[PDB]
């Protein structure tokens, strides 16, 4: 009956155990967080190439 | 999955898995999905606690322990001069063409020897129906110029006749070369064998050493000599010139082989030793050839992982018995056991131990005497009568340059030269 | 190319359990229970209840129970309300050649007023140890422009030399000084420095930035910051956001990274720290029985590696307490380090700069380095000379402090001139005074000049025939 | 005679309840009446035996100390038999003249011993009643001893020595002349347990034993430094 | 010197193989010994394996053994691993076992036995 706050929330859910002590914010906007930091390296190749200067990875 | 527990607990380098029934003490597991080499160092019921030679960074609770049922051991055969190691007995050349980068891969299984290299094999004075016993000479391989008989031993602890004996010819590691059959069941063997790290290898006899062992340093041979089978011990501070003795005898000793265990220590000293031997020339065998041809390394860098550190001693040490089996005088160089104790320290400490002196387990002093022990003078196991030797060569660290160290106590009490 | 294509998969959402089940508190130490397949390193963000987002490290796992230490500090957590929130990662640094003349919290957070660091990578802080096999051995001098340093402790590019200071001499100079001065004594440009700060005052810090804007490096200087106020355990992570930083530019971007490690000190301390708060049997005064490792990891992380045109000096600034060289933190840092240069309180004292004890310090890559076809061939010999003829002097001016000047031999007179000399003359050198090894070399000539020929007995007599009349 | 008691079979259990392994030590859960410093014979995976003593018993819960190691013990297939007695060691005069491991099994390639009896290791402590206060001089020969700390036969009296000092060397001479200064109308027997010592030290000692003829009358216990650790501490007892 | 300390080696060396021959003599004495032991034993090995074949007279010491082995158990169920040739002769007594063992015992008549 806690429903998710529509301002910051357009989607997903917030999953938890029986206890409601473990949790699990699946939601549209924290995926969407979640990309802007763990795919930021692709993101940065997509828009302006490989790097000039790097030769080893 | 029989043979599979689960990771419980990781903390360091010590790793707690449990459903391991069936697991002995100081047997060789495979821990996590990356099969990292761990040995079990203690069990309780279901629960074995084991130090693991690699890094457990990422190691999570409920991942694959697979027991592997056999304890550390080392291959022995042609390829081991001229090659460096890590401590369990991972070629770092190797290693660095199948990764293709500049680190060590976690839990990379590439093997000992090299199995692609052919062997000029000859057999030896044995013949189809003759008996043979553990340490016979059964055949030759040409290694190198400077090893120039590579001798086939028969493994320890095993006997029986010949059923069959290859021919002369270029064979590879995994070819077999003999055939012997026992009580009916028939065993084959090839160019090399394993041998555990933590059981010396048998001898005939061990013999008084009597030989100098020459590390051309005025001071050493002149005032204080060791001989050849004879025990060393080196402590100083840091800047003392505990590396370049250990160098000097390595290049310029008069021993026919060296082993030298960078144990703990800088991955530099490591890079002068590959850069400088190929360049430094001996006349043992009559005639110019580089000292790299009868020299293998055994490196566990300090950043390297600690628990490694004691494998690599008695990976060296095994190696260099080895060799003493096959009639040649071998000086093993161990930079430094005290980081050897000091792994030791750590993985008890990692265990909640009762610390003795200055922290180090109780069980440091007799594990040194007996690494210790296994220097000597010997009689080979078999047949030809053959005469080697065993020198080992120690670096102490004592912490502030104060030998009041219990490393530098044991040791003294332990070595002839001081 | 398509090598950076293999980036891909780095567009994956993978959800983050949050966990409010804290169990206790003790100090940097937060402990969770109920954990699901708790991962050994990995990092977790607490989520306090006035909003503000901590870090931690896995440092304990067993079954269901995880330890955490919190780099920034477990006050304010408690257990009935703080959230946290497992990652399923280890630290990891974000890396591009961007770093490069940025200013960053001691855990990594710009204080710039930039923007965040646009990953070219993640890379994880911790590193890998090099391959032995991979590495070269370092034989291209820096001349560092210090005559004590480059005639006497001549350091290799890609060399890991400390330099061992006390509370108030003057190191910071020092080092500021080789930062200012340092490069090939043969070239073939510039470094790029990586500075960590761990516990510096506000005044190093502003010293350090003020010298480096003023020379002009701070363009390519990547600074991490951690002050004397800011927490202790981030320290821990400090140096290894740094050196992961020049991994990255070394041998992935082939610069040559010049990475200054301020008060190593303060890094032992806060490792005494945690060490204090896990239980653990403490070692030598104190400090855990593993620091040696420790330092180890973070003190190997230089060099250079076969295929690769970058390198990493490492130059770690080290305060011993009570001027001991002895204690854990600089007699550990000598065994895993390859020398070290040695700032002396007698020295700093007497009015000299830089006040370099030559005899404490050691370049145990100086053999290699010097030489005929790399710096002269008379230095190896010049600089044997130098310090045996220093320690006897210091060995005959302890000897007149007791007989009087009077009782001397003429050798012991001759090498209480060559004392003050040295001391006044070669070590003295302006705060600003560049010195090529030539001229270094030259002077050191002039103060051998002051004993026979007959008398310099470590200098090899085809040497002694081209270098002692030359004039 | 007494020795008549010794025609008598006592089967042993064997128990193959081993729920621990730590160290020297191996616990096992299951025992039926466990008895303290007990002897029990560990059966390996490997099918080697090796000999352990109950440190500690609580309900069906032993603690035994493996004097050979626990290396190579797991906790499924090793199996532990018990033995019922303490460690006794089977004693002749036809000892003299042997060599035996510090667990007291024959190095000498010679059979075991033909016992006359098997005496507990531990022996008793004498009655101080019984005891006689020893008087009689023995001239070890050395002026430092002889004349300054003169040793009584029936004395004991160690070698503080520390390592790279000749201790061998002034014992083996001890050894060698030691005598009564008036004899009282005959050559020592020796009996000479080593702990953890070189091999060239137990060779110097066995050798310097051969040139004088004292070897004949010399019971030697060699536990060298290649040997188990744990075994040392019933070395000493059983010589 | 150097003449006097190599005539000492010398007699050194007469002295140790005369105490070496002694030695070897004494531990031959000791072997034949050992041996005449060992073949007592052996004949009553042998004399052990003829009992053992003679069932009327095996019966009794194979029961008497199986109820020493679970006196000394004090189980409630017990297995019996025997050679097959006792199996079929263990059979026919497992309640005989089972009563002696109950009244040697001073306890319940045991529950149950197999034969493995
Ligand atoms: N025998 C020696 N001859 C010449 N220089 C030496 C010698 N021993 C040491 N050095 C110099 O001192 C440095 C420190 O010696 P090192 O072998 O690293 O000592 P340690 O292992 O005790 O730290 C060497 O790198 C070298 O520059
Ligand atoms: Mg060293």
């Amino acid at each position: 009956n806690d429903y998710l706050n529509k301002d910051l929330v357009s989607g997903g859910v917030v999953v938890s155990n029986a206890s409601d002590k473990i949790e699990i914010n699946n939601t549209l906007e924290e995926r969407l967080k979640l990309l802007s930091e763990e795919a930021l390296p692709a993101i940065r190749l997509e828009l302006y190439g490989p790097s000039k200067t790097r030769k080893f990875f | 999955e029989s043979e599979y527990g689960a990771i419980y607990s990781v903390s360091g380098p010590v790793v707690i898995a449990e459903n391991m029934i069936g697991c002995a003490m100081y047997e060789l597991v495979k821990v996590g999905h990356d099969n990292l080499v761990g040995e079990v160092i203690r069990i309780d019921g279901d629960k074995a606690t084991i130090q693991v030679y690699e890094e457990t960074a990422g190691l999570t609770v409920g991942d694959p322990v697979l027991r592997t049922g056999k304890p550390l051991s080392v291959e022995l055969g042609p390829g081991l001069m001229e090659t460096i190691y890590d401590g369990i007995q991972r070629p770092l050349k190797a290693i660095k063409e199948e990764s293709q980068s500049i680190y060590i891969p976690r839990g990379i299984d590439t093997p000992a020897l090299d199995r692609t290299i052919k062997w000029q094999f000859t057999p030896g004075k044995f013949q189809v129906g003759d008996h043979i016993s553990g340490g016979d000479i059964y055949g030759s391989v040409f290694e190198n110029s400077l090893i120039s008989s590579h001798k086939i031993l028969l493994p320890p602890r095993s006997r029986g006749t010949i059923t069959w004996i290859a021919p002369a010819g270029e064979y590879t590691l995994d070819e077999k070369i003999l055939e012997v059959e026992f009580d009916g069941k028939k065993s084959d063997f090839t160019l090399y064998h394993t041998w555990p790290v933590r059981v010396p290898r048998p001898v005939t006899e061990k013999l008084s050493a009597d030989y100098p062992l020459l590390t051309g340093q005025r001071v050493l041979d002149a005032l204080f000599p060791c001989v050849q089978g004879g025990t060393t011990c080196i402590p100083g501070a840091f800047g003392c010139g505990k590396t370049v003795i250990s160098q000097s005898l390595s290049k310029y000793s008069n021993s026919d082989a060296i082993i030298y265990v960078g144990c703990g220590e800088r991955g530099n000293e490591m890079a002068e030793v590959l850069m400088e031997f190929p360049e430094l020339y001996t006349e043992m065998s009559g005639t110019k050839e580089p000292i790299m041809k009868r020299t293998t390394l055994v490196a566990n860098t300090s950043n390297m992982p600690v628990a490694a550190r004691e494998a690599s001693i008695y990976t060296g040490i095994t190696l260099a018995e080895y060799f003493r089996d096959q009639g040649k005088n071998v000086s093993m160089i161990a930079d430094s056991s005290s980081r050897w104790a000091e792994a030791l320290r750590e993985i008890s400490g990692r265990l909640g131990e009762m610390p003795a002196d200055q922290g180090f387990p109780a069980y440091l002093g007799a594990k040194l005497a007996s690494f210790y022990e296994r220097a000597g003078k010997a009689v080979a196991l078999g047949s030809p009568d053959r005469t080697g030797s065993v020198s080992i060569v120690a670096a102490v660290s004592p912490a502030g340059g104060d030998f009041s160290d219990p490393v530098t106590t044991a040791t003294l009490g332990i070595t002839q030269v001081f | 190319a398509i090598n950076k294509k293999a980036v891909e998969q780095g567009f994956n959402v993978k959800p983050r359990l949050n966990y409010n089940t804290v169990s206790g508190v003790n100090g940097p130490l937060v402990i969770l229970e109920k954990v699901k397949f708790p991962r050994y390193n990995e990092i977790v963000n607490l989520t306090l209840p006035d909003g503000t987002v901590r870090q931690g490290q896995v440092l304990e796992i067993r079954g269901d129970r995880a330890i955490v230490q919190v780099f920034e500090g477990t006050s304010g957590i408690d257990v009935k309300k703080t959230t946290v929130e497992f990652t399923g990662e280890s630290l990891r640094i974000p890396v591009s050649e961007d770093m490069l003349g940025r200013i960053f919290d001691g855990s990594g957070r710009p204080i710039d007023n930039g923007p965040k660091v646009f990953a070219e990578d993640y890379l994880d802080i911790n590193g890998s140890p090099i391959n032995p096999y991979a590495r070269i051995y370092p034989e291209e001098m820096i001349s560092t422009g210090v005559s004590a340093i480059d005639t006497m402790n001549s350091i290799a590019r890609g060399q890991k030399i400390p330099i061992f200071s006390a509370s108030g001499l003057p190191h910071n100079e020092i080092a500021a000084q080789i930062c200012r001065q340092a490069g090939l004594v043969r070239p073939t440009e510039n470094f790029s420095i990586v500075f960590a700060a761990m516990g510096v005052n506000l005044e190093t810090a502003r010293f350090f930035k003020q010298d480096f804007e003023e020379n002009g490096s701070l363009e390519r200087t990547s600074l991490f910051l951690n002050l004397a106020n800011d927490p202790t355990i981030e320290r821990i992570i400090t140096p290894r956001l740094a050196l992961t930083t020049a991994e990255y530019l070394a041998y992935q971007t082939e610069r040559h990274v010049l990475t200054i490690l301020t008060d190593m000190s303060s890094y032992a301390d806060a490792l005494r720290e945690v060490s204090a708060a896990r239980e653990e049997v403490p070692g030598r005064r104190g400090y855990p029985g593993y620091m040696y490792t420790d330092l180890s990891t973070i003190y190997e992380r230089a060099g250079r590696v076969e295929g690769r045109n970058g390198s990493i000096t490492q130059i770690p600034i080290l305060t011993m307490p009570n001027d001991d060289i002895t204690h854990p933190i600089p007699d550990l840092t000598g065994y895993i380090t390859e020398g070290q240069i040695f700032v002396d309180r007698q020295l700093h004292n007497k009015g000299i700069y830089p006040p370099i004890n030559v005899l404490p310090s050691l370049s145990r890559l100086m053999k290699s380095a010097i030489g005929e076809g790399m710096t002269r061939k008379d230095h190896g010999d010049v600089s044997n000379q130098l310090y045996a003829k220093y320690a006897i002097g210091k060995d005959a001016a302890a000897m007149k402090a007791v007989v009087g000047e009077e009782a001397l031999s003429i050798e012991d007179k001759l090498s209480l001139e060559f004392l003050e000399k040295f001391e006044k003359t070669f070590i003295t050198q302006g705060a600003y005074e560049d010195r090529t090894v030539f001229e270094s070399l030259d002077q050191a000539w002039s103060l051998l000049r002051i004993y026979p020929k007959e008398m310099l007995n470590r200098i090899s007599p085809k040497i002694l025939d081209e270098f002692y009349d030359r004039a | 005679k007494a020795v008549e008691q010794g025609f008598n079979v006592k089967p042993r259990l064997n128990y193959n309840t081993v729920s621990g392994v730590n160290g020297p030590l191996v616990i096992l859960e299951k025992v039926k009446f466990p008895r303290y410093n007990e002897i029990v014979n560990l059966t390996l995976p490997d099918g080697t035996v090796r000999q352990g003593q109950v440190l500690e018993i609580r309900g069906d819960r032993a603690i035994v100390q493996v004097f050979e190691g626990t290396s190579g013990i797991d906790v499924k297939k090793t199996t532990v038999e018990f033995t019922g007695e303490s460690l006794r060691i089977p004693v002749s005069e036809d000892m003299l003249g042997r060599i035996f491991d510090g667990s007291g099994r024959p190095i000498d390639n010679g059979p075991k011993v033909f016992a006359e009896d098997y005496l507990d290791i531990n022996g008793s402590p004498i009655n101080p009643y019984a005891r006689i206060y020893p008087e009689e001089m023995i001239s070890t020969g050395v002026s430092a001893i002889d004349t300054m700390n003169s040793i009584a036969r029936g004395q004991k009296i160690p070698i503080f020595s520390a390592s790279g000092l000749p201790h061998n060397e002034i014992a083996a001479q001890i050894c060698r002349q030691a005598g009564l200064v008036r004899p009282t109308k005959e050559n020592f027997s020796i009996v000479f347990a080593a702990m953890g010592v070189n091999l060239e030290t137990a060779r110097f000692f066995k050798q310097d034993f051969e040139e004088n003829g004292s070897l004949e009358r010399t019971s030697l216990f060699l536990n060298l430094a290649n040997d188990p650790t744990i075994e040392r501490i019933i070395t000493p007892r059983l010589a | 010197g150097n003449f006097k300390s190599k005539l000492k080696k010398a007699m050194l060396s007469q002295q140790i193989t005369k105490s070496t021959i002694a030695n070897k003599m004494r531990l031959k004495v000791l072997s034949a010994r050992e041996q005449s032991l060992d073949g007592i034993f052996e004949e009553t090995k042998e004399k052990l394996s003829g009992i053992a074949n003679n069932r009327d007279e095996y019966k009794p010491i194979l029961q008497s053994l199986i109820v020493e082995a679970l006196l000394k158990l004090l189980e409630p169920k017990a297995i019996v691993k025997a050679l097959e040739r006792d199996v079929d002769l263990i059979e026919s007594m497992k309640d005989d076992i089972m009563r002696e063992y109950g009244e040697k015992a001073q306890r319940a008549p045991l529950e149950e036995i197999v034969i493995s």
